[PDB]
């Protein structure tokens, strides 16, 4: 039994439109599992353990964490969300929401025969203005009344 | 095409995992392991001339190869092996005193003469073409623990 | 009749052939990952863990390979980051084009050994050629040659912003840790700088902390956990209680004797703990290990203990604060004297909040005034991809600062060099002028990858880029068109030296001797050997 | 060819293996049939692995040798050997065996001596040539005078039969084997002698009959013994013709007319026995099947039908009767009757058997083979088949030769006196040659007993100054007159134990190579 | 790689190249030489008067001893492709000529066994094939220097028996080197038309049957049959015969088509068996109308027909065979008749003593045709001690019987014995020095592999190679190059006029072109695309 001449066995390649596009994919599936978590209106989700108990929630976080995937891009939202439960408390499902509608109008411009870096680069002039909006529309809070 | 200045190196990888690549005959023989025995004698004739001369290791296979070539005609003669044993005896020792008829004596103070001897053997590996510092490099390693 | 070796043995031009589709194999997994259009990737393992990244170096390092010529390039990344730190996508492309064009010569009968000496007479011409046709050195442009170098290296990762507050962020990093040597040395060591990582808030909230940012916990929850006005004192033994050795056993006869020597394992302990701290030392930093009944000592007096850092840690503090690494009692057969005159200072030791962890950060050590960087990103993804593209950013401005020399980047180098061995080649060769000019086509794969990877025109942008350079070799009327390069996000031959697209000229250099060096290795594989793996014998 | 071998199965090796399985094979052949020769050597009983082994004792070496099987490709020679040995003379097939595998264990001795194989292929050319000499110049002639040539044809037998299982049987079995051939009276065919093997008695039972013996007992309702009756016997159709028009039918428009052609078709076929019956017999012998049509017609005329006798049955009965077989029926001016005295029938191991007692030119014989068991009436059927074929020969060529190992000795002794008289280059191998031909006196003298380190001695010392009829005596164990005891071979069978071993040696020893091919269906 | 690209992609060609096999590279052609050189090294043993047999296993079991060099390499089971080129070139010399196929297959051999040192000094495999070409034309145009025959075929055969000797001498027919010599010469010259030069082997019918010796083999001038006399009481000796040769079945006429005859009345079937008791009294009563004594039939007889040919005294035989039958009316100038109703006694055969004869205790009794008159077909009875020695002499006198046919084709001939082998090793060592400008070595590589077949004799006999070798062309320079080559007894000198060891211009001009062409077209190949395992 002779080995074959192979070059970085048992691996695989994958690039082109088939990684950009796919991406979209995975943050999209992600964002339609609890997008019926966000408003007043929401229900419970309930959840199975392999140590054999029961998360029942509607919690945008620990949802997330109850799940095992197996796409890259699609373990990359779940710690999305684990940065925003442990930052801030009630940031959690908003989050994925918007980095799964900021992707779904991302795969438009990509058929367009558009580099990345140019959404990217406006993507970071969009949120430069973003943080200047809610600094204007903010309000200062008496923390000393009850 | 191991030999001379115009050879290319050879590159042997082992069951383990280390490849190498060599140009000199004697480390050629020991990473490929072959499995004739009589092929495996002439592994330890590469040796012994790494260990009395060091720069003839390539050599005395082609030398070999090519004696043993001519007695495949020489079989199919009726010639006794003994016989062309007692020639190659008598071609051994006349072959020596070709050879030192064409020796020129020298001596180890002409610095010109040990840097052309080191400058030859570097032309057959990589380092050819830093043969302008290794082998300035090797004639004073030697010459300054020889006394 | 034939070889009877038991694994398998090709001659010819079949291994001639497989050594350059496996430099190909690499050269064409990297080539989607060079210049500011580049692309990150995704590096799967099987236990699940993903690495985000575009580094040639970290590529190349966690990809299996198998074949012998495909260790040589993957080796070849690895001394990049040892040696300049950023030239490790570059040196990929150019040493597998070196063996994809010396291919098409030993295809039409030319001899290796002509191809191995045809590229010796072009890369060492190639440095002299770039030492001679540099613009300035670090005097003329002053600050604005640190900060545009920066951004040069930024362009191809994740902190590839318009702005310039990841460029200032490193100029003020080895800027603020110049330690200087002998015979006039002004070394800047990028390694003292302390890179952290926390998931929070974006990438413009990353903190310059001037000084230095532990990655430890106080402990003991009845420290004060920030002390202004503080005493480093930093020691290396662990404050547990007094064990014997292994030569000492208590062998007792006398039972009114046992307690005495049940409350000396703590005493002694304890005598080391009140004279370090009875000298002003507020802040203890252990390597070792500081156990339940030692840490009683610092809530009591109110000083703050930090137990198990790092040794490469410690260092880092003590020679910017000035204080003294001890091990033991010292100084001349003294019992406990601890030399109170050397302990380290320090303006505000105070841990602060970092996410749902703790961390200790030193404010300006009043000694040195050293710098460390915490980043701060969206997920453990990116923060390991703000790691890798810093620490490449920290080896740019290290080396403009310790050899003042840039170069422009953007494929102006490799522009100059195409055509300038091609008029090299024409004066001294005979037999060998056919390897120096496929040295310069191969040289130009580095303008062609930029070409390809914006999307933009390839065989006019660059055939428009070279000849400027054309002109400013044959045309000597001082037009000044060698800093001529590629503005990727609009398709037009741009000049450099306005742009602010500047290199270290060791990026250049040592790229070039190494893709030259590691070629002619990959060219002398004419005949091959492959034994069977012994394994189960 | 083994180095770098381009073979797909098939091994082959080059004067290493090729002699030393040409000469490992061929003496296991020789060894194994050496303790069949002589006067005291004994049998083999031969058998099969399983599912009809069908076991079958044999003395003589052909026989042996054609139901062994030997798979080695040098042994195929010698099998092949003896083969023409029992279909040319019918005797030595075992001594032409050993014969032969004593020449290559000879010229296995010259493998360490460095003689050139193709020096004792010239060596062994010039000892057969002088071997053909000492049988012809010792042959003796029988013309005239012939109380003596029947004297001498006992002596035939008897060598012969000494060999075998019918060892205390010869003075009952010569009579048997000498008067069957004599009976013949012309040439010899080896047919007329039908041999019948019946269970039950012991050998000393068997006899040979005066008649002839058949079988298909006579009818159902015809007579059973006919006194001084003219037999006639046929090869033709009866009933069931279909008579040689191929694509006849019979295409009628009504039943009536069917009923007409059946009864004319048995008038056909009762007027073909009408036209039998016109040559005045008594007996009608068919090779062909008699059906009950024509088989009620010679019941009520009162004359015999034996039916299906056999395809040779009738040729036996042309020989011991002196008619013809007559298959048609249109001529009885020109068709020759048979003579017989008896046809009654007679019971032997409980079956009825047709005998026709008192034939008139009756050249053909039926020995009544009667053992104790079906083995040794198998082996006596091969021992007197070795016993007619020799006399069936000896009546055609009348030269005998002194056996007993006199002949062996004639012929080692000629070798021997051309051996001194050669260089050293093929004296060698000419003495080797006699060596071997002295083996063969040595096999008959160790069989028995005896000492045969000093009987052979004793021969070559009487060979060697006159004694030309002197052999061995295996009766009481000395050295004897070969006239006297009356121990005789044929020339022609002592020929070709000589040259036949001869020539199959030659062709063993020019053997170098041994390229066998890769086997179907062996895996 | 191999089996994937650079970019991931599988890279497949071919189907199955996993399990292909191709060598290009330097030993493709060493592959080629060290597979020929193992079988002339086999075949070397076998050259010569004093070459020693092999033997040769069937599949099937059955073992035949051959010497000849075309039978050997046939029944082998070589799966090589270079080793089944020299099969077929031991093939083409025996459909050709017929007498070297031994020494054809060591020629070559030993052309490329000179060629494997000349490719390890940097010479093109051409350049070798087109120097063997210029080397071969001269070995053509110096063997026509010594060529003459007496050959009359009325009472020189001196030449003829001579040159049969020469063919017979190397295998195992020694016995009878003088009387089996004599029956190739005869059996040729009786059959051939030598106003075409055109000899047919159709007519020389080779039988064997075994029993006696070696020295029985008889020529016998006629045809020899399994005689199937169907009735046992038939005379077995005819004086003189005139036989009636006929293809037709001694029945009714049966037609070719169907017919399926109506019987409607008895008056029908009465007429049915007086149409068949006619038919067998007519066709008896038209072989006995034209005199003959004789019948031969291709098929086969009824019982009906049996008696009658008794009755009016007609021998017959049953079941002859298709070509058998056209061997009689040749060698008895009959004429073979379809009918029975064109009998005539002008279509009838001639011919002596007809009789069967008995070989032992078998049953086969063949026919023995002695006396003729002007027959144009022979019969030679090889008899032999077992089928060993009766299949090869099979396979020896046909050899022997090729050899007079090339000199009627050609009346030319040689000196063997490896005298026409060293002199034409002269002639091309003499023309390689005008002009040794390329082709120099390929010449002298030439002329090195002709002197390995005499020195292949020198080997078989017992002498040694180099010693022997050099005695005799040294003294072909000397003096006028006579007929000097050597033999195993030696016969005193080593003049092989003197020695009478002749062989035919054609044989060993065919030995030369052949084995030259054949090193041509395995010297012209640099690749080889063979498969892996069977399944
Ligand atoms: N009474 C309400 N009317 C309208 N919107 C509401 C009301 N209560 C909650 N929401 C919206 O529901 C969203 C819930 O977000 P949530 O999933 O809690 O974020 P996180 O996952 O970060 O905790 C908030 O963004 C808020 O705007
Ligand atoms: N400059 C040169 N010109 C021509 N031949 C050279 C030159 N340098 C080296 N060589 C040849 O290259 C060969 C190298 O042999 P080498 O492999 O070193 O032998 P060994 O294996 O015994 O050390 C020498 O025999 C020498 O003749
Ligand atoms: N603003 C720019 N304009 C044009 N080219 C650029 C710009 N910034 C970077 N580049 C090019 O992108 C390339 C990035 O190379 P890189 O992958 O960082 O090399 P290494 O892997 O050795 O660090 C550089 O060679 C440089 O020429
Ligand atoms: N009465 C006898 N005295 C001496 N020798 C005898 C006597 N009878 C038989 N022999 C020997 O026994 C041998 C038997 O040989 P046998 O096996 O019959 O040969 P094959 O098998 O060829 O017929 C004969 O060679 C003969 O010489
Ligand atoms: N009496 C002899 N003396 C010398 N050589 C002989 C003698 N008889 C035959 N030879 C040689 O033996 C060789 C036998 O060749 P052979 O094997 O018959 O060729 P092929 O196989 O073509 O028939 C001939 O080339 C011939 O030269
Ligand atoms: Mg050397
Ligand atoms: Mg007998
Ligand atoms: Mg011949």
């Amino acid at each position: 039994h002779r080995p074959v001449l192979v070059l970085s066995q048992n691996t695989k390649r994958e690039s082109g439109r088939k990684v950009q596009s796919g991406n979209i994919n995975a943050a999209k599936t992600i964002a339609d599992i609890i997008r019926t978590c966000l408003g007043p209106k929401s229900m419970m989700k309930m959840l199975l353990d392999p140590m054999g108990g029961i998360v029942m929630t509607n919690d945008g976080n620990a949802i997330l964490r109850e799940i095992q995937v197996q796409h890259p891009a699609a373990k990359s939202m779940i710690e999305i969300s684990r940065t925003q439960d442990e930052e801030v408390g009630d940031g959690t499902t908003s989050v994925i929401i918007l980095a799964g509608e900021m992707l779904s109008v991302a795969e438009h411009f990509l058929e367009q025969q558009m580099h990345p870096t140019v959404v990217i680069s406006a993507y970071r002039k969009a949120l430069d203005d973003m943080i200047s909006t809610l600094k204007k529309i903010s309000i200062p809070v008496d923390i000393s009344d009850s | 095409t191991s030999l001379g200045p115009k050879g290319m190196d050879k590159m042997i990888q082992d069951g383990k995992g280390d490849v190498t690549i060599t140009n000199d005959g004697a480390t050629i023989l020991k990473q490929m392991q072959v499995l004739h025995p009589a092929a495996r004698m002439l592994v330890e004739l590469s040796k012994a001339q790494d260990i009395e001369a060091g720069d003839g290791t390539t050599s005395v296979v082609i030398i070999a190869g090519s004696l043993l070539d001519s007695c495949t005609k020489l079989l199919q003669k009726g010639i006794h092996p003994t016989i062309i044993s007692e020639s190659f005896q008598k071609a051994l020792e006349k072959g020596i005193e070709i050879l030192t008829d064409m020796s020129r004596p020298v001596e180890l103070s002409d610095r010109e003469t040990l840097l052309n001897s080191a400058t030859t053997s570097l032309n057959s590996k990589v380092v050819s073409q830093y043969s302008s510092l290794l082998s300035p490099m090797s004639v004073n390693a030697v010459m300054k623990v020889i006394d | 009749g034939p070889l009877s070796v038991f694994g398998d043995r090709s001659t010819g031009e079949t291994i001639r052939s497989q050594n350059v589709m496996a430099a190909a194999s690499i050269a064409n997994i990297v080539k989607s990952s060079l210049g500011p259009v580049g692309l990150d990737k995704m590096l799967v393992d099987d236990i699940g863990d993903v690495t985000i990244t575009n580094d040639g170096a970290t590529i190349l390092k966690l990809l299996e390979v198998e074949h012998p010529a495909a260790k040589v390039l993957c080796e070849l990344a690895d001394l990049q980051d040892k040696e300049v730190g950023d030239g490790t996508t570059s040196v990929v492309i150019i040493a597998a084009e070196l063996l994809k064009n010396a291919d098409e010569l030993v295809k039409q009968k030319i001899h290796p050994t002509s191809v191995i000496s045809g590229y010796r007479l072009a890369c060492k011409e190639a440095v002299r050629y770039i030492n001679e046709n540099l613009i300035v050195n670090t005097d003329e442009l002053g600050r604005d040659c640190l900060i545009n170098a920066a951004k040069t290296s930024m362009s191809s990762k994740i902190i590839g912003i318009n702005g310039d507050f990841f460029a200032n962020m490193v100029v003020d990093a080895v800027l603020a840790i110049k330690y200087t040597d002998i015979r006039g040395q002004p070394r800047y060591p990028v390694n003292s700088v302390n890179i952290l990582k926390a998931h929070g808030r974006s990438q413009m909230e990353s903190m310059l902390i001037s000084g230095y940012a532990l990655n430890c916990v106080v402990g003991s929850q009845g420290m004060p956990k920030r002390i202004v006005n503080a005493k480093i004192a930093c020691l290396d033994f662990s404050l547990q209680k007094t064990k014997m050795k292994l030569g000492v056993q208590v062998v007792i006869t006398d039972p009114e004797k046992l307690d005495q020597i049940r409350q000396r394992e703590s005493d002694i302990t304890k005598e080391r703990i009140q004279k370090i701290l009875a000298t002003g030392a507020n802040v203890i930093l252990t390597t070792g290990g500081i156990d339940d009944m030692c840490l009683k000592y610092f809530v009591e007096a109110g000083a703050m203990a930090v137990r198990r850092v790092l040794k490469r840690d410690l260092k880092r503090i003590a020679k910017a604060s000035g204080a003294t690494i001890l091990s033991t009692l010292a100084n001349l057969e003294g019992e406990e004297t601890f030399e109170a005159a050397m302990l380290g200072q320090a303006e505000e030791v105070v841990q602060e909040r970092i996410c749902d962890d703790e961390l200790i950060l030193i404010k300006n050590t009043k000694a040195r005034t050293s710098a460390s960087i915490i980043l701060r990103g969206a997920n453990d993804f990116m923060c390991d991809e703000m790691e890798r593209s810093l620490h490449d950013a920290l080896c740019v401005v290290k080396r403009v600062l310790e050899s003042k020399s840039v170069v422009p980047g953007g494929g102006a180098v490799e522009a100059a060099l195409s055509i300038y061995l091609e008029n090299y080649a024409t004066s001294m060769g005979s037999r060998e002028q056919l390897a120096i000019a496929e040295f310069a086509r191969s040289l130009l794969v580095i303008p062609n990858t930029l070409a390809v990877n914006a999307a933009q025109d390839s065989t006019d942008l660059v055939a428009k880029l070279r000849a400027f350079h054309n002109e400013a070799q044959v045309n000597p009327e001082r037009k000044n068109l060698k800093w001529i390069g590629l503005d990727l996000s609009n398709g037009k031959p741009r000049d450099n030296k306005q742009a602010g697209v500047f290199e270290p000229t060791i990026v250049k250099v040592k790229s070039l001797k190494f893709a030259t060096e590691a070629a002619i290795t990959i060219l002398r594989i004419d005949d091959l050997i492959k034994l069977h793996p012994e394994s189960k014998d | 060819a083994p180095v770098n071998i381009f073979k797909a199965g098939a091994d082959e090796e080059r004067a290493e293996t090729a002699r030393l399985t040409s000469f490992i094979g061929a003496i296991a052949i020789g060894d194994l049939v050496k303790s069949t020769l002589g006067p005291k050597g004994m049998d083999k009983i031969l058998l099969s692995s399983g599912r009809d082994a069908s076991l079958m004792v044999t003395n003589d070496g052909a026989t042996i040798l054609k139901n062994i099987g030997v798979d080695n490709p040098a042994a195929k020679v010698l099998v092949d050997m003896s083969r023409v040995q029992d279909d040319e003379v019918g005797d030595g097939t075992t001594s032409v065996t050993v014969l032969a595998a004593e020449l290559l264990r000879e010229a296995e001795s010259l493998i360490a001596k460095k003689i050139h194989p193709q020096t004792i292929i010239a060596g062994w050319r010039e000892a057969t040539k002088a071997a053909r000499e000492a049988l012809l110049s010792s042959a003796v002639d029988h013309g005239s005078d012939e109380v003596k040539f029947r004297q001498d044809l006992m002596n035939i037998a008897g060598t012969t039969l000494s060999s075998k299982l019918l060892t205390h049987h010869k003075d009952h079995f010569t009579k048997l084997a000498v008067e069957a051939v004599l009976r013949l009276k012309g040439s010899g065919n080896l047919e007329a002698i039908h041999i019948i093997k019946k269970l039950g008695g012991s050998l000393a039972d068997s006899y040979l009959d005066e008649g002839f013996l058949l079988d298909k007992k006579i009818g159902v309702n015809q007579p059973k013994r006919i006194e001084n009756a003219k037999i006639l016997i046929a090869n033709t159709g009866m009933d069931t013709d279909k008579i040689k028009i191929f694509g006849s039918r019979v295409r009628v428009d009504s039943t009536a007319k069917v009923a007409e052609i059946e009864h004319a078709e048995k008038e056909k076929m009762k007027e073909k026995v009408e036209r039998i019956l016109k040559h005045g017999i008594n007996c009608f012998i068919n090779r062909q099947l008699i059906y009950n049509y024509p088989e009620q017609l010679f019941g009520a005329a009162g004359v015999m039908a034996i039916e299906h006798a056999d395809f040779a049955g009738v040729e036996r009965l042309a020989l011991v009767t002196g008619g013809e077989i007559a298959s048609t029926f249109d001529h009885p001016e020109l068709v020759k009757l048979g003579s017989c005295k008896l046809i009654e029938e007679v019971m032997i191991g409980e079956d009825k058997l047709i005998h026709f007692s008192g034939v008139a030119l009756g050249e053909a014989c039926t020995i009544v083979l009667r053992g104790a068991t079906q083995q040794i009436l198998d082996e006596a059927e091969r021992s007197l088949h070795d016993a007619l074929c020799v006399l069936a020969q000896t009546v055609k060529d009348s030269r005998t030769v002194y056996g007993g190992g006199c002949s062996e000795m004639l012929m080692a002794h000629a070798v021997t006196q051309l051996a001194n008289r050669t260089p050293g280059k093929e004296a060698v191998a000419m003495e080797s040659y006699a060596k071997a031909l002295r083996m063969l006196p040595t096999i008959i003298a160790d069989n028995a007993g005896y000492d045969s380190a000093d009987l052979v001695a004793q021969l070559r010392a009487a060979h060697s100054e006159g004694n030309t009829t002197a052999g061995l005596d295996m009766r009481e164990g000395t050295i004897g007159d070969m006239a006297i005891l009356g121990i005789t071979e044929s020339f022609q069978v002592k020929r070709q134990v000589l040259l036949s071993a001869a020539e199959a040696a030659e062709v063993i020893l020019r053997v170098d190579n041994i390229i066998k091919a890769a086997p179907r269906k062996r895996v | 790689t191999l089996a994937f690209d650079e970019y991931g992609r599988p890279f497949l060609i071919i189907k199955d190249q996993d399990r292909k096999s191709r060598l290009m590279g330097l030993e493709a052609l060493k592959s080629h030489i060290m597979a020929a050189k193992a079988v002339a090294n086999t075949m070397r043993t076998s050259l010569g008067p004093n070459g020693l047999d092999k033997m040769m296993v069937d599949k099937d079991g059955d073992v035949t001893v051959t010497n000849d060099g075309a039978t050997i390499l046939s029944m082998m089971d070589v799966d090589h492709q270079i080793a089944k080129l020299m099969v077929e070139l031991s093939k083409s010399q025996d459909d050709e000529i017929g007498d070297g196929t031994t020494g054809v297959v060591v020629l070559a051999g030993a052309l490329l066994e000179e060629a494997e040192q000349l490719l390890d000094r940097g010479i093109h495999p051409i350049r070798i094939a087109d120097g063997y070409e210029q080397a071969a034309r001269v070995a053509i145009e110096h063997l026509d220097k010594i060529s003459d025959s007496v050959l009359v075929d009325i009472k020189d055969t001196e030449p003829l028996i001579q040159t049969a000797k020469t063919t017979l001498g190397s295998k195992v027919v020694n016995s009878c080197h003088r009387q089996m010599a004599e029956i190739a010469v005869n059996a040729v010259l009786t059959v051939a038309d030598m106003e075409r030069r055109d000899v047919d082997f159709e007519l020389i019918k080779v039988e064997g049957k075994v029993g006696g010796r070696l020295e029985d083999t008889k020529l016998i001038k006629g045809v020899i049959v399994d005689k199937d006399f169907s009735h046992p009481q038939m005379p077995k000796k005819v004086e003189d015969a005139k036989i009636a040769i006929l293809t037709c079945p001694f029945e009714p006429p049966k037609p070719k088509t169907k017919h399926k005859l109506d019987v409607t009345s008895v008056e029908d079937y009465k007429a049915l068996q007086k149409y068949e008791k006619e038919k067998f009294e007519e066709m008896i009563q038209q072989i006995k109308e034209t005199g003959a004594n004789l019948a031969i039939c291709q098929w086969g007889f009824d019982d009906e027909a049996n008696h009658l040919l008794l009755q009016n005294n007609l021998p017959a035989v049953r079941w002859v065979g298709g070509p058998e039958i056209e061997l009689i009316a040749i060698a008895t100038g009959g004429r073979i008749v379809p009918r029975f109703s064109e009998l005539t006694a002008e279509k009838l055969g001639f011919a002596g003593l007809v009789q069967e004869i008995s070989f032992g205790t078998t049953k086969d009794k063949m026919l023995v045709i002695e006396q003729c008159k002007n027959s144009r077909a022979v019969t030679i009875f090889i008899r032999g001690g077992n089928k060993m020695i009766i299949e090869e002499a099979k396979r020896s006198l046909h050899d022997a019987l090729c050899v007079i046919r090339n000199l009627i084709r050609d009346n030319r001939v040689v000196y063997g014995g490896g005298a026409a082998e060293i002199s034409c090793a002269l002639a091309v060592s003499q023309e390689a020095d005008k002009c040794p400008t390329l082709e120099q070595y390929a010449m002298r590589a030439f002329a090195d592999a002709l002197e390995v077949i005499p020195m292949a004799l020198s080997e078989n006999s017992g002498m040694n190679p180099i010693q022997t070798m050099t005695e005799v062309r040294a003294r072909q320079v000397k003096e006028m190059n006579p007929a000097l080559g050597i033999d195993c007894l030696h016969k005193g000198t080593n003049d092989m006029k003197q020695q009478h060891v002749i062989e035919t211009l054609i044989g060993k001009k065919q030995q030369i072109s052949l084995a030259t062409q054949m090193v041509r077209m395995i010297l012209k190949i640099d690749d080889i695309r063979k498969p892996g395992e069977s399944e």
